[PDB]
């Protein structure tokens, strides 16, 4: 995130004195690549989670271009005070909303409990993609299955690959963060 | 084409496609190796070059 | 020492906690040796070598040295090995202080528990106790991140809450962050937490072991942070591991009894490339009969048809592939088809090359195939995952795929095994994934002719119900007739009865993995080139072969043939591990060729060609 | 989970089933497929939505209403009342658990559980000589003639000696039997007669059967996460037989599945989440009309029957039954029929009855015969001596499969007589009995 | 790479590039293609050639009569009950469109 304001101040400054509507800053996605050799799917042990992993694979789906949110704008239901600019994470991960409303302006009387609806209109939202990797049939051991991973795109990760394009991709090995079957502690990574 | 090669016997028979899917096309060639001693054994020379 | 309270409470006690702890420090320093070894210094020594993050220890030099420990054991397993992996932490640390940044843990695993019990018999009387048992995998997923000291971020204020320890048993859940004092909605720092592995797997009864009138029984397990991937599907396993029943599975809900599941947190699994390989393969290779050795070391259980050990042999070690610019694919691979009357070893032979040659599999032109020609992409039923089984050839990639009863494939198959032996890439069109998964397969076959017997006056096409451009790319088509005689009957016969005889359960060439060694050595080091055989030599005698098959209803030799006759040659040349083809390889590959093909070819003219061309087929 | 026996049922009724619950040391007594007699309460198991409609419902008795904006009413009202239907259903609570028929009323363990009586009378019955001929009486009293059917029919109750290489293949043991013949001859009879004779004896019938059910099934565990592997008619015959009727009349769809049972002994299902390894080592006993309803003597076997050539080449023995009119046979059949109907009860002789001879094959299945040196001589000539007879023409061809036939046919002879060793004795009668079976096509 | 068969060569250049389509002021249509038909022997080099064109076209599936493994030769749609899209089984012919 440092790097991706980092390129959205240096871009602004480049393309400074621009035209008419043109000047709010618009986001600047910062993807990666490598050189080193990618790792086996079946590598991602623990110990490499949180880390940037580059690995090889192929695509056996992609589930459609759909809307996630990344700045979200609640307002209360009595007093009506909006709240925007949440800063909504980006991945997989939700976000419980406030749960009191902060005015201590509302009335004599307060506000109640849990008065936040989301401001649809007012969500500033991106493109995401869910792809269903799945490991590389040549680097399949012999007697195994082939391994699978749940995929995470983003603005412009989406739609750039079709279902069958083998990828070797550069990301963020992570477990879905929604709210805290035999075993327990196992969120789906 | 039907009988392995084409035998010299059944010109004119020798193929099973239809006229209305060889008129669709632009131009078919016959391949048939039949007598050529110099170009076969030529031909031995090239593959295994 | 014992009291009236029970073994778990006992060993609870702070007292024989430091009792125990000290007595596992002291036989691990202490404990020699059978004969004055200091063992575990070695072991500790391998162990911090790999970083192997688990020791194992023997149960029945445990009990042996120190008893009590042992009958606690299975009593209250879990206090034991916890303080036994505070314990090896505490040895570990002594011999190598500078593993503190090495996992900041040790596991430790009990082996040769004397009283295993059987899976059908695992009743109330033993939970919470740590058992040794046998059986199968018949399912085991991927490696999943399990939490193991999770830290919450307070999505009130952003605070840390600390590194909480996560047990088994049920899900940890903070109360309330220390700064904020909210019981608010935590969720993990995915970051600072510090997860662990988690495997699931299923082992069941084996059948050998299961009773007359039965079900074999499967019981679950799971596997943590270092056993992971230590066991796959059908593996006969024992497992040791801490029966268990109070995580959170009961039958609470509604409509049902009151009755519990049960796993296993496995504490053992027990299953049940090389150097010096270029010395002994070469060493043998100077020997120079190691063609003819290489000939009856393959398929040691069929007698005869000693044309299609050999042929095999060519098929096993291949050619080369080569691409003269970016523009030809001549492959190195190649693919043979038995065809035979029936009760003639061609599904034995399938199954010797399914056995000794790695990257093989099976399948059957009949729908009772284990894996199958077409490739799919569906939701595997045992994983509930959403696989693309690609096909047979596809996961036989490298090796060989093995057609038994290859006369009665579905269409769907043909046009499968067709367009692998063709493009030699199967090109998969089916949900959206329109792609073209590289199949080198090396592909055998076995086929039944019409009618149940070999017509001699028919030729190989017209009495095998493979079509044309089928029949004709495989590199070896070899007929097994089943002719009566009395010698051949009289010696297939003593050999059948005598397997059988040492084959009743009262009783209870090469070595096969020598030879796949060599396979491995001589199929991917060795490559033989070729500037040193009698290109005029070859040339003419394609001249002449085809010269003398220029006739009617004489489908000739050609260039396919040419280039299997080359393909044959590098392949002899790899199986005498040269690196240059020399006349006598040459001289067999023409000579397996050319037998191939008169016996393709129907009787009469099979006569004349080998009559007029017994020269080669003399050598 | 248990189902009305067959001698019970009242007439155009499913049979019902219950549930049966079988607490400690009461627990891996049953077993499926088993006829058992089952002792203790019958109780009611709570159970709650098996109706769409209201029925009864419980409710405390305490008389308290609703304050306002707090009323006793709709789902609160309930809750608060603590009301909850009240749905039962019979689960009977098996106290004890034994076979309906038991075979015992307890080679050397079940020797020991041997009661004294039965062990001398198993005893003379292995000492007897004739026994091939009693038991064969004894099995079929109602037949007449079809003595080759009776002899393969009754060594393969006995079965043979499945072994296995030191590779791994599993050598077939069991030994499975075809009869083929023109209409009412007598073949479903004989498969009818093995049925109700053995223990682990399945029966179906051509289309009756689709593949789930005749091999293998899945259900969830209603109670728990896993899941039961129903067994199938395959399984229910494992270590046994299973009489399959109208053989030539199986869909590819099962007949291959069948096959695979017939080459490994074993079928893996894995379907609908759970995966699995079930071992059947039945034996099977076929039917099979030829086609055109009559078998042709001017045809080989392979072309009068429809079977898939691997299927017919696993098949062990081939019997062929022309119904042929010959008259002193004809009154032979008539006389034997007409003197059972008129004479039911009587008009069987059995010399063994049929408990004592189904003791017998449970007590001489657990002998496994070696093979002498002499006797594999005497094997491997008189094959040579086949193979010379094929080499005119039979109805089906021979080849080592024959072979592998014959051996264990001898094995098979050599458990009759419980021995610990086949000999020239059993090789020729094996060798008799497939000379015979193997008929010469008959062009006029 | 291949012995002879110049005409043929000289042929399968001549198709790479194809004609040009017309439409005409009317509306009608005509192609700008070409098609090369190969019958003959065995021995010959017609399915090596067929192997090389497909590498060599800059998009160019090359495939049998008899479809392909998991892929039909003509493109066909069918409903999806639960979803009701018509999905589009891409073949050989659509799936290298202008090939
Ligand atoms: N030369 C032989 N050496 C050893 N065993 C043989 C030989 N020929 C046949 N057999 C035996 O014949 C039996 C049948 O063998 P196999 O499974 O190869 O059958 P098949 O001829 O391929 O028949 P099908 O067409 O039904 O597959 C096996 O017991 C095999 O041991
Ligand atoms: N040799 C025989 N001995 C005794 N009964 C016979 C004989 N042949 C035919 N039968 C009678 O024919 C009846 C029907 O025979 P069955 O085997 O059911 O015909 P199918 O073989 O067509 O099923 C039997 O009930 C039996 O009484
Ligand atoms: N003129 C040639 N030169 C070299 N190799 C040839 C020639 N003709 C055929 N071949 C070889 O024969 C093999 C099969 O020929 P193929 O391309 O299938 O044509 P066809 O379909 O007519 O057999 C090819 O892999 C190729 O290597
Ligand atoms: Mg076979
Ligand atoms: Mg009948
Ligand atoms: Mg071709
Ligand atoms: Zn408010
Ligand atoms: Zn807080």
């Amino acid at each position: 995130q440092l790097l991706e304001e980092a390129a959205k101040e240096v871009a602004d400054e480049v393309t400074r004195p621009r035209p008419s509507g043109e000047e709010v800053l618009q986001d600047i996605q910062v993807m990666l690549k490598s050189d080193a050799s990618p790792s086996s799917i079946r590598s991602l042990k623990s110990d490499m989670m949180s880390h940037l992993v580059k690995i090889p694979g192929i695509i056996i789906a992609a589930s459609a271009v759909r809307a996630k949110a990344t700045r979200i704008s609640i307002q209360c239901r009595s007093c009506r005070n909006t709240l925007t600019n949440i800063a909504m994470r980006p991945g997989l991960e939700g976000y419980a909303l406030p749960r009191k409303c902060n005015t201590d302006q509302a009335g004599r009387p307060k506000c109640p409990l849990d008065p936040y609806f989301i401001m649809p209109d007012k969500c500033k939202c991106v493109d995401f993609q869910t792809l269903k990797l799945q490991e590389l049939p040549d680097a399949v051991p012999h007697g195994e299955m082939p391994r699978h991973m749940q995929l995470y795109c983003d603005r412009y990760l989406c739609d750039k690959v079709v279902p069958g394009n083998r990828v070797t991709i550069m990301g963020i090995y992570s477990i879905k963060k929604f709210g805290l079957r035999v075993g327990v502690g196992i969120r789906s990574s | 084409s039907v009988f392995g090669r084409w035998d010299e016997t059944k010109g004119e028979d020798n193929i099973d496609f239809m006229p209305t899917i060889l008129s669709r096309f632009d131009m078919i060639f016959i391949v048939k190796d039949e007598h050529n001693e110099e170009r076969d054994v030529m031909l031995a020379k090239h593959v295994i070059t | 020492d014992l009291k009236g309270h029970s073994v778990r409470e006992w060993v609870s006690m702070a007292g024989p906690r430091l009792e125990i702890h000290h007595r596992f420090k002291n036989f691990l320093r202490t404990h020699v040796d059978s004969h004055g070894h200091n063992v575990f210094k070695e072991r500790i020594s391998d162990m911090c070598k790999e970083n192997r993050e688990s020791l194992v220890v023997n149960y029945e030099d445990l009990a042996a040295r120190e008893h009590v420990l042992a009958y606690f054991l299975p009593e209250a397993p879990a206090e034991l090995l916890q303080i036994f992996d505070e314990a090896a932490l505490e040895v570990v640390l002594a011999m190598y202080p500078k593993y503190d940044r090495i996992t900041n843990h040790i596991h430790v695993r009990i082996s040769h528990l004397p009283l295993v019990e059987e899976l059908r018999s695992l009743r109330q009387l033993h939970l919470n106790q740590l058992i040794r048992t046998s059986g199968v995998v018949t399912s085991c997923t991927g490696v999943l991140p399990q939490l193991s000291m999770v830290k919450y971020n307070c999505n009130k204020c952003n605070f840390v809450l600390g590194p909480f320890c996560q047990s088994q048993n049920q899900e940890v859940k903070p109360g309330s962050c220390p700064e904020c004092q909210s019981a608010g909605p935590f969720e993990v720092n995915m970051e600072e937490t510090i997860y662990q592995n988690y495997q699931r797997i299923r082992i069941q009864e084996s059948p050998g072991k299961v009773a007359a009138g039965r079900l074999p029984r499967s019981k679950d397990a799971i596997l943590l942070a270092d056993l992971v991937d230590s066991c796959k599907p059908g593996d006969e396993i024992e497992l040791t591991g801490i029966y268990h029943n109070n995580y959170d599975g009961s039958l609470n809900t509604a409509n049902g009894f009151p009755v519990f599941a049960t796993v296993i947190l496995a504490n053992h699994v027990a299953k049940k490339l090389t150097d010096e390989d270029v010395k002994m393969i070469t060493s043998l290779s100077k020997d120079q009969q190691i063609g003819e050795k290489i000939f009856a070391s393959i398929a040691p259980s069929i007698y005869g048809h000693e044309d299609i050990k050999r042929g095999l042999a060519l098929a096993l070690f291949g050619g080369e592939p080569k691409n003269p610019g970016g523009k030809h694919k001549v492959r190195g691979d190649i693919n043979v088809l038995l065809c035979g009357d029936p009760g003639t070893a061609k599904s034995q032979f399938l199954k010797y090359i399914e056995k000794v040659s790695s990257r093989a599999i099976f399948t059957t032109g009949q729908g009772a195939s284990a894996v199958g020609l077409t490739a799919y992409v569906q939701r595997h039923p045992v994983s509930r995952e959403w696989t693309l089984e690609a096909g047979a050839l596809v996961l036989a990639d490298r090796g060989v795929c093995l057609i038994d009863e290859f006369d009665k494939m579905n269409d769907q198959d043909r046009t499968s095994i067709h367009e692998a032996m063709e493009q030699q890439s199967i090109s998969i069109s089916k949900a959206g994934i329109v792609t073209s998964l590289q199949a080198r397969c090396t592909v055998i076959a076995a086929a039944n002719p019409i009618g149940g017997r070999y017509d001699p006056s028919l030729t190989f096409s017209e009495n095998v119900d493979l079509t044309e451009p089928i029949i004709s790319r495989f590199d070896i088509l070899c007929v097994v007739r089943d002719t009566v005689d009395p010698v051949q009957d009289e010696m297939l016969a003593r050999f059948v009865v005598g397997s059988h005889v040492r084959h009743h359960p009262s009783n209870k060439p090469l070595p096969q993995e020598v030879l796949k060694k060599y396979i491995i050595y001589a199929k991917e080091r060795v490559h033989p080139k070729l500037n040193q055989m009698d290109q005029d030599k070859v040339a003419k005698m394609y001249s002449d072969l085809r010269k003398e098959s220029m006739a009617t209803g004489s489908i000739p030799i050609t260039v396919r043939h040419i280039e299997s006759m080359i393909r044959m040659a590098e392949a002899h040349a790899r199986i005498h591990l040269r690196d240059y083809v020399i006349e006598d390889d040459v001289n067999m590959a023409i000579r397996v060729m050319l037998e191939s093909f008169i016996d393709t070819q129907k009787f009469s003219v099979m006569r004349s060609m080998r009559k007029t061309f017994a020269r080669y087929l003399s050598f | 989970r248990i189902q009305e026996t067959q001698a019970e049922l009242p007439r155009g009724s499913i049979p019902r089933s219950l549930e049966v619950i079988l607490r400690a040391e009461a627990v891996e007594s049953a077993q499926a497929g088993d006829k058992c007699d089952f002792t203790g309460t019958l109780i009611v198991v709570p159970d709650v939505s098996k109706l769409s409609t209201p029925g009864a419902r419980a409710e405390t008795n305490s008389r308290v209403s609703g304050v306002d904006g707090y009323e006793t009413e709709g789902i609160r009202g309930l809750r608060a009342l603590g009301v909850r239907d009240l749905s039962y259903r019979l689960v009977f609570l098996a106290c004890c658990v034994a076979p309906t028929n038991p075979r015992f009323g307890g080679a050397e363990s079940i020797k020991n559980q041997m009661t004294v009586k039965e062990w001398e009378k198993v005893f003379e019955m292995s000492q007897d000589k004739n026994l091939y001929h009693n038991l064969c009486t004894s099995l079929f009293p109602t037949i007449h003639g079809n003595d080759e059917v009776k002899r393969g029919v009754l060594l393969m109750l006995f079965g043979g000696v499945p072994k296995t290489t030191g590779e791994g293949t599993s050598l077939r043991g069991d030994i499975n039997v075809c009869i083929v013949g023109d209409p009412s001859t007598a073949k479903s009879q004989f498969l009818k007669h093995v049925e109700e004779f053995s223990p682990r004896a399945v029966y179906t019938s051509g289309k009756a059967s689709s593949a789930a059910g005749l091999t293998a099934a899945v259900v969830r565990d209603e109670e728990s996460h896993e899941f039961v592997i129903e067994a199938g008619a395959l399984m229910l015959a494992d270590n046994g037989v299973c009489c399959i009727d109208e053989f030539d009349k199986m869909d590819v769809r099962d007949q291959v599945a069948i096959h695979e049972a017939m080459e490994q002994q074993t079928i893996s299902i894995t379907k609908a989440g759970v995966k699995a390894t079930l071992n059947a080592r039945t034996s099977i006993l076929a039917a099979a009309n030829p086609i055109s309803g009559h078998y042709d003597r001017s045809k080989s076997l392979k072309q009068n029957i429809n079977l898939s050539a691997p299927i017919m080449s696993r098949f062990d023995l081939f019997f062929i039954l022309v119904d042929e009119c010959n008259e002193v046979t004809d009154y032979a059949i008539a006389r034997r029929i007409v003197d059972l109907h008129s004479r039911i009860e009587e008009s069987i002789d059995r010399v063994y009855s049929l408990d004592d001879i189904r003791r017998y094959l449970l007590f001489a299945r657990q002998f496994k015969p070696k093979i002498s040196k002499e006797s594999e001589d005497f094997i491997v000539e008189q094959y040579k001596h086949l193979r010379q007879r094929d080499g005119t023409k039979s109805s089906w061809r021979i080849t080592v499969r024959q072979l592998e036939s014959m051996i264990r046919l001898s094995e098979a002879m050599a458990r009759m007589h419980c021995c610990d060793e086949v000999q020239p004795k059993h090789v020729k009668e094996a060798f008799r009995l497939l000379n015979k079976s193997i008929i010469r096509v008959e062009t006029p | 790479s291949i012995f002879g068969g110049t005409d043929m060569k000289k042929a399968i250049a001549c198709l790479l590039f194809g004609g040009s389509r017309k439409r005409l002021p009317d509306g009608l249509t005509r192609r700008g293609d070409i098609n090369l038909l190969m019958l003959g022997d065995p021995g010959t080099a017609k399915s090596q050639l067929l192997k090389f064109v497909e590498k060599c076209s800059p998009i160019g599936v090359y495939t049998s009569g008899k479809g392909s493994s998991a892929a039909g030769l003509t493109a066909s749609v069918m409903r999806d009950p639960s979803s009701r899209n018509f999905i589009m089984e891409g073949g050989a012919m659509v799936l290298a469109d202008g090939g």
